[PDB]
């Protein structure tokens, strides 16, 4: 019913954002070798803004990564900002509260809208983002793998993408079932 | 040659130029237009609105 059905956009919208946060904030995205690990090179773990080694002697240390042809100027900074992961972050969070004031203002039907339009928008930018990021990694070191984070990211998209069809869902059934009463009356 | 003699060249040679080799581009952005002139993507749009 409707019911179960906010109930699961809402669990979908905490998850996601949760998600994306710890696949931003955490730095297990990319397994790689790389030349300043101190001994092609080391084992890294890397991520959105900081590489760790392991595997070497300097084990465990962290450092900021260190970015840096208009076009590739423009991919490193949004590389670096990484501006599209936080924008779908930021976008899944203001569904979220869409939907709880869903949850009051249950008169006013265009929320549970604009929830549905963040959260896909916020699916569009995981992908842009994640794009984004495997592009700027190549360059011209092999037998790299991706981590947990990066799916973690991907499931964020996965489950955006589904709450968003809920939603409009949701806004389907509420404008459907006004309309009748009101044509009815 | 004023001061000394030469011998006839045994080895003649000139200015030139040193450039490093070219390489593999990074792909561009847009490279999958690349099989056609743009020309013929601009033709090929307004053959479009013609039809």
């Amino acid at each position: 019913e409707k019911g179960v059905q906010v109930l699961l956009t809402t669990i979908g919208a905490f998850a996601a954002f949760g998600l994306m946060t710890i696949a931003i904030s955490t730095d297990y995205w990319l397994y790689t070798r790389a030349l300043i690990c101190n001994t092609p090179g080391g084992l890294t773990h890397s991520g959105l803004w900081r590489i760790c080694c392991l595997e070497g002697l300097k084990r465990g240390v962290c450092v900021k990564i260190n970015h840096f042809d208009s076009a590739e100027y423009l991919l490193r900074v949004v590389r670096a900002s990484s501006i599209f992961p936080i924008l779908s972050a930021i976008l899944l969070l203001l569904g979220g509260v869409c939907v709880a004031a869903s949850r009051v203002y249950k008169s006013k039907r265009n929320i549970i809208l604009g929830a549905g339009i963040l959260f896909v928008a916020a699916g569009l930018s995981n992908i842009i983002g994640v794009i984004v990021y495997i592009s700027a990694n190549a360059g011209e070191k092999n037998h790299y793998s991706y981590g947990w984070s990066f799916y973690f990211g991907g499931l964020s998209f996965i489950l955006a993408e589904v709450i968003g069809v809920l939603a409009v869902n949701i806004y389907i059934e509420r404008s459907r079932e006004a309309h009748c009463q009101s044509r009815s009356d | 040659e004023e001061v000394i003699d030469f011998s006839k060249p045994f080895m003649s040679l000139g200015i030139s130029i040193m450039i490093k080799k070219p390489q593999k581009s990074k792909p561009g952005v847009f490279s999958f237009l690349d099989p056609l002139a743009y020309e013929i993507w601009m033709c090929i749009v307004f053959a479009y609105i013609g039809v």
